[PDB]
């Protein structure tokens, strides 16, 4: 096509899955679209405290063309509600849709989405908006100061998130500890109307693939030291829908109070970065210690 | 970093709170005894109500403070559902405490609580008074519904005197080793208008700007309370003097006309010298000028005409 | 880009050195940032005296060129009801800095347009999170600000430009 | 560890959850009494018009352990009851939020439960924070472990003896199909094992009916509209009517619509019927409808008989209802209408 | 710990702080309400805070309920005589299987049964959330239905309302 960017696919599941994953960040707000030869990424942020980035690589599309030469990437901003409503109305006959094509012709042009059926094609153009001064790259994990890392099965984490949601969890605490004899302890401690509750992940290489505590430098492994991260459940729970489709989840917490969750479902990949609370109250610390000891 | 002095020097014990000597002494008596009843603490901003309630709770509950205190303010959810679930469950909790000690529910800024929540609080107070006690903190005691007031001891905090403010300022200065002069402390106290929070903020600002707390240095940053300027403007025996005050001290300093008229109404309400007829006529003229300002004509000429009418009435 | 802008915006001061007329306020705030003891601030003054420009320049000086990542700016064009104070401002003020860059800054421009309930909810948010966050309130009409909010802020008056 | 109990079977977990849920529907707070032989979960509504009680025998739980002499904190819940034979029994009673326990006890949609443990530790070696908290440990089939500690308040236990008195009166009045003799022997044994002991005033009526038909009829009953239930039994049929009376306003305007739906069952179908010589009784339907759904939750094939027993004497007197399972006893007492 | 207003609460009707004429009027009305076919079904007490409405109602009930309750025909929940002379509605109660707005509706549907050998005085002091428009409308409907009910037997229903101004709120 003559457009600067044009990608067409025959798998409508990826698009609807991406919209489903982006929904928990607000049904009425902005979404940033990054386009480059590598692929197309959707980015959303909430309250300068949480961020989600979902990537769609070239392989997911049966055709992918990025003809821009002046710039190696293109940035645009759209309204999530517009896309949601348009797709919901257009995707009513999901059995008949055979092709979906996204297109963009640079700054000043709309983001074009076309659903192509056997004999009927529906073309929608979404108006674009100026991108906010806030930089998505601002909230990122310091790769050189990882406090701890862990690998978890998607099903178990999703079930734990469901349990936390169903009890009205208000505050969440991620507890990670390592000892000798390949002993690992990863747990989520919730403060809710029920009081303090705990969900412990088994120390087996079936759900908790690996856990390591790096002493805040990503290099030296230390045993007997517990890393505790305090988060508001309002932000922590936003990864539930991404975990629903997740095959594996990688948690990485740094010393600056940043938690990164990498979710793997050729495929859809998600990265959620969240900030932790300033400090943990004495009562919460005592209750966590009592629960873990 | 370095905390602002207002929070850095927040009193942590009841013995460090200045002013309201009788009320603070009674709070100390309650703390040493234990039999704390439901209480309401009312007063103007920045006089120590929140600090007093927190210090009393800490002294009463000791190490059990974490499990024996439930604090809620206007920044938290405090609707009827909160009363139905969170406060009810806290009051139902069985906590072993030393004899004469009860759990404490602190409701800061209780005035802002909704009517439904306040009405719901009646039954929980009736049912769980044997193990739980309520401390309301507010600025207007009348904004708490009467059925709740009926169960509590009232405690009204008065404005701090210059002596108490000076004593606390001297303690802070000694702790910080700040160089000052008597006129500077006088200016700080005069500009604080009885608010200790403002006094501390102004002292910190002056120290940061110049270090030495003199009168001129204080008045470079801090401004005399404009209510006093408005009172002087209203009480001037000459029309030209009132106009000169309005021009030099208020208009050219950047004070908005709406603020000037609202302050004029507030001040005229409290003029003890004037007669009732003159006062009510001045109020009428101020109201008419306020109506004109709200419509968009917020000009200096309107305020000058208001002053001319007030002077005419004084004659 | 700047050439096409209206002069009122093309000549907006970028650094505190470009702000004129408010010598006392600029001096004091510059020394406060030099010592890193910034208190909660109130900028009161008439239109077009440099309040918004001054606060933005101070944020730039504190956080350099990356101030947009750790400054939360809200104005009358944004909804700032009690729900907003309870959720968004509360969560921003109660979370860590991006890279442990000292304290965070919340700018409430044209705060005289905020409702009484929101201002009341702001009191304890300002008080409890003072260690990690500092508030700046800008206004032209003081009578719209509740006494509790006024008590909590160090007040600076922007005079009509000499 | 003052008290500890564990449940492993899936059907046992189902019945535990259903009983807790129903009790939670009756009252906001459920009352748990631990003995040396059983755990009793009971609830009574605000108006004192309905009482529900589920007793789990110690054989119900895989592991059961009760050491009242170790209780230090929460001592107000410790009680001693003197038996008629000259024996002292120790009990521990407390109150717990029903909704919280129901949420804790529910089965996750995706993940199953391997074991469900409930424990109380008010012993000397108990941290102050953990005092007066019910420890619940849930092991998942995926080796995931969940822990909860909802607060509880110790209370005193006042046993209800309506069931014992009704059983004694029924035995005296009506005490031949061998099933009737077996029922009489079972009632006599229950009365003897209990810790406590031709005029018209001695009226008593007993009905044993297969609960399946009642549940089928009630499935169409919407308590939100049909708030009353009337049982009318004669020597030929038993009629269950879910009904609601009309209300007329000022000018005879219809403030509330009358409604009624009836179902008839031949006396032959009913397992047993004993009448004091067309008996009628009226009571509330919601609690009965909820209570009829506890026993079936387990669905035990062996000795499987979801039969409900009912006892009633006179209008205004309580109606008693009983259901049984291999290690569970379910009791529901309701207040009947006094008209006529 | 004990509060004096609870420690020294009245132990009998004579110790209640109430004007004699008002007490006489209330007692006559309530006694008439207990009769087999009483004209009045609801007694509505209104007044300012802390004027002995609920206290006098409870003290009067302690005398009236035993005198008018039919002796049970050897039937009762527990061994004790079930001293539940006053049945009060609890506004903060939440159950699993009931919407909030219907809670009061359920209460009355049980309260109707407390007659004859189960006689008890129904007292409404902690009202439902009448500040919610729908809840208030449902409450009014239920009160009207109780007033217009065709049930031959109903227990006395006393509603105590404490009148107070609502301070202006932002
Ligand atoms: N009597 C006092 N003695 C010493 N410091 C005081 C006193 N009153 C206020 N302060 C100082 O100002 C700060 C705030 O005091 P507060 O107790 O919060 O005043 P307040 O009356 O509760 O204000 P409001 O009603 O919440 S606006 C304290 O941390 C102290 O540093
Ligand atoms: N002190 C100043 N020095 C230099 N330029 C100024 C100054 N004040 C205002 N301006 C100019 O006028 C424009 C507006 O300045 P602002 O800082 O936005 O004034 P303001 O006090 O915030 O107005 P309000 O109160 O929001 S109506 C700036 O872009 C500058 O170009
Ligand atoms: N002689 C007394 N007479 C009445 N009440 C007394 C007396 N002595 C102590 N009290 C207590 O004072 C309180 C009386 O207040 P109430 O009976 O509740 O008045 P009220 O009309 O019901 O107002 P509300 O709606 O409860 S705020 C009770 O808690 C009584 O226990
Ligand atoms: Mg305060
Ligand atoms: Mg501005
Ligand atoms: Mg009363």
């Amino acid at each position: 096509l003559a457009n600067k960017f044009s990608a067409s696919t025959v798998h409508l599941e990826h698009i609807t899955t991406a919209l489903s994953c982006l929904t928990p960040f607000g049904s009425k707000d902005d979404v940033l679209i990054f386009i480059d030869a590598d692929g197309l990424s959707f980015v959303r942020e909430n309250n300068h405290v949480i961020k989600i980035q979902l990537l769609l690589s070239r392989e997911l599309f049966m055709s992918y063309s990025y003809r821009n030469e002046t710039e190696d990437h293109m940035k645009l901003c759209v309204k999530i509600n517009h896309i949601l409503d348009s797709v919901s109305v257009m995707n009513r006959n999901s059995d008949d849709i055979v092709e979906c094509t996204l297109s963009y012709d640079g700054h000043g042009s709309p983001f074009v989405l076309i659903f192509e059926d056997s004999f009927i094609s529906e073309r929608v153009e979404y108006s674009t908006y100026l991108i906010k001064d806030f930089d998505t790259n601002g909230l990122e994990l310091d790769r050189e100061r990882i406090s701890f890392e862990a690998i978890i099965k998607g099903e178990a984490l999703h079930s734990a998130l469901k349990d936390l949601k169903e009890i009205g969890c208000k505050e969440c605490y991620v507890y990670a500890k390592t000892e000798a004899n390949d002993e690992n302890v990863f747990a989520l401690i919730s403060k809710s109307q029920l009081g303090f509750s705990k969900i412990k992940l088994p120390s087996n290489r079936s759900i908790l693939e690996k856990l390591q505590v790096f002493d805040g430098d990503s290099t030296t492994v230390i045993d007997g030291f517990a890393v505790i991260g305090f988060f508001d459940f309002t932000s922590f729970d936003k990864i539930r829908k991404s975990t629903k489709i997740a095959s594996k989840v990688l948690f990485r917490m740094d010393v600056h109070g940043v938690l990164s969750v990498n979710i793997l479902s050729p495929g859809i990949v998600i990265e959620v970065c969240m900030l932790e609370k300033e400090s943990i109250d004495e009562a919460a610390q005592t209750e966590i210690e009592l629960l873990m000891e | 970093l370095q905390l602002p002095w207002v929070e850095k020097y927040r009193p942590q014990v009841l013995s460090d709170i200045v002013g309201n000597k009788e009320t603070i002494d009674r709070l100390q008596q309650i703390a040493k005894d234990g039999n704390m009843p439901h209480m309401i603490i009312s007063g103007m901003p920045g006089i120590g109500k929140t600090t007093s309630v927190h210090c009393l709770a800490h002294e009463l509950l000791g190490r059990s403070y974490a499990d024996g205190v439930l604090e809620l303010n206007a920044s938290d959810d405090r609707g009827i559902d909160v009363v139905r679930n969170q406060i009810k469950h806290f009051a139902q909790k069985k906590l072993h405490l030393p004899p004469g000690k009860h759990k404490i529910v602190i409701l800061d800024e209780a005035d802002s609580m909704t009517a439904g929540a306040q009405q719901a609080l009646r039954r929980t107070m009736e049912l769980y008074s044997n193990s739980t006690r309520f401390a309301f903190a507010c600025n207007q005691s009348n904004k708490i519904i009467e059925p709740l007031q009926s169960r509590c001891a009232i405690l009204r905090y008065s404005k701090l005197s210059d002596e108490d403010v000076l004593k606390r300022l001297l303690q802070i200065i000694k702790l910080e080793d700040v160089k000052y002069t008597n006129d500077g402390l006088e200016a700080i106290i005069f500009t604080a208008e009885g608010d200790m929070r403002q006094a501390i903020n102004n002292l910190q600002s002056t120290v940061a700007g110049h270090g030495l707390v003199n009168a001129d240095n204080v008045f470079k940053i801090v401004d005399s309370p404009h209510p006093l300027i408005v009172k002087k403007m209203l009480l001037a025996s000459n029309l030209e003097d009132s106009i000169q005050i309005l021009r030099t001290d208020l208009w050219k300093k950047g004070y908005s006309s709406i603020d000037i008229v609202t302050t004029s109404f507030r001040v005229t309400k409290n003029l003890a010298q004037v007669k009732e007829s003159v006062r009510l006529e001045m109020i009428k003229e101020i109201g008419l000028t306020h109506m004109r300002i709200l419509e968009g004509v917020g000009t200096y000429l309107q305020l000058a005409s208001m002053l001319a009418k007030i002077h005419k009435l004084n004659n | 880009s700047k050439e096409n802008l209206p002069w009122v915006e093309k000549y907006r001061p970028e650094t505190l050195d470009e702000v004129y007329g408010q010598n006392e306020v600029i001096t004091t705030v510059r020394k406060f940032v030099d010592e890193g003891k910034l208190p909660h601030l109130l900028f009161y003054g008439p239109p077009g005296t440099g309040k918004t420009s001054t606060i933005v320049a101070l944020a730039r000086e504190i956080y350099g060129k990356n101030y947009s990542n750790m400054v939360l700016e809200l104005n009358a064009s944004d909804d700032r009801g009690i729900d907003v104070v309870r959720n968004q401002i509360k969560d921003f003020a109660s979370t860590r800095q991006i890279f442990s860059k000292g304290f965070k800054l919340i700018i409430l421009d044209e705060a005289d347009a905020m409702t009484n309930a929101a201002q009341n909810a702001l009191r304890r948010v300002i008080e409890r999170y003072t260690k990690n966050t500092r508030f700046c309130v800008l206004a032209n009409y003081a009578h719209k600000l509740t006494p509790a909010l006024l008590s909590r802020c160090t007040r600076f008056r922007f005079q009509p430009l000499p | 560890m003052s008290f500890k109990a564990t449940i492993t079977e899936s059907g046992k977990q189902n019945i535990w959850f259903r009983a807790i849920y129903v009790l939670s529907t009756i009252q906001d707070d459920i009352k748990i009494t631990v003995t040396t032989n059983e755990l009793i979960a009971w609830s009574m509504n605000e108006t004192d018009t309905t009482l529900c009680q589920v007793r789990f025998q110690k054989s119900f739980f895989e592991e059961y352990e009760f050491k009242p002499h170790e209780i230090v904190f929460g001592e107000n819940g410790v009680q001693v009851i003197e038996d008629t034979y000259g024996n002292s029994h120790k009990l521990y009673s407390f109150r717990v939020n029903g909704r919280h326990l129901t949420t804790i006890s529910r089965k996750p949609d995706g993940d199953g439960i391997k074991s469900f443990t409930i424990a109380v530790n008010n012993t000397s070696t108990c941290p102050e924070s953990l005092a007066n908290r019910l420890i619940v440990v849930i092991e998942m089939d995926s080796l995931i472990v969940k822990e909860y500690c909802p607060q509880f308040q110790p209370i005193k236990y006042d046993p209800i003896i309506i069931n014992l008195k009704y059983k004694r009166r029924f035995l005296d009045v009506f005490g031949l199909d061998p099933k009737l003799l077996d029922v009489f022997t079972n009632t006599e044994r229950e009365l003897t094992s209990a810790l406590f002991n031709l005029t018209a005033a001695d009226e008593i009526n007993y009905i044993c009916c297969n609960s399946t038909l009642l549940k089928n009829f009630l499935d169409n009953c919407n308590v939100n509209v049909t708030d009353e239930v009337k049982l009318e039994i004669n020597v030929h049929r038993l009629s269950i009517t879910a009904f609601t009376k009309a209300v007329y306003g000022k000018n005879n305007d219809l403030l509330r619509n009358a409604l009624s739906m009836s179902n008839t069952i031949s006396t032959l179908d009913l397992e047993h019927y004993c009448l004091f010589t067309m008996k009628s009784i009226i009571f509330k339907l919601k609690d009965f409808k909820n209570f009829i759904t506890i026993g079936p939750s387990w669905k035990t094939t062996q000795d499987g008989n979801d039969n409900i027993s009912l006892w009633f004497c006179h209008p205004g007197d309580p109606i008693l209802m009983q259901m049984q399972k291999p290690g569970v006893k379910l009791e529901l007492v309701e207040v009947t209408d006094s008209n006529i | 710990g004990e509060q004096w207003y609870e420690k020294f609460k009245p132990n009998c009707l004579e110790q209640v702080a109430i004007h004699k004429r008002k007490l006489k009027d209330v007692q006559e009305a309530l006694d008439a309400m207990f009769l087999p076919n009483a004209k009045h079904r609801i007694l509505l007490l209104s007044g300012p805070s802390g004027c002995s409405k609920s206290t006098v109602i409870k003290e009067l009930s302690k005398i009236l309920v035993p005198k008018y309750r039919q002796n049970s025909n050897g039937t009762s929940f527990r061994s004790t005589p079930n001293e539940h002379k006053v049945t009060e509605f609890r506004g903060d109660c939440i159950v699993n299987d009931l919407p909030q707005m219907e809670s009061f509706s359920e209460f009355l549907k049980g309260a109707r049964y407390l007659v004859m050998s189960n006689l008890s005085l129904i007292l409404i002091e902690d009202l439902p959330n009448v500040f919610h428009i729908d809840t208030r409308r449902r409450f009014q409907q239920l009160i009207l239905q109780w007033l217009y009910s065709s049930e031959p037997l109903l227990p006395p229903l006393v509603i105590c309302i404490t009148e107070c101004e609502i301070p202006e709120n932002d």
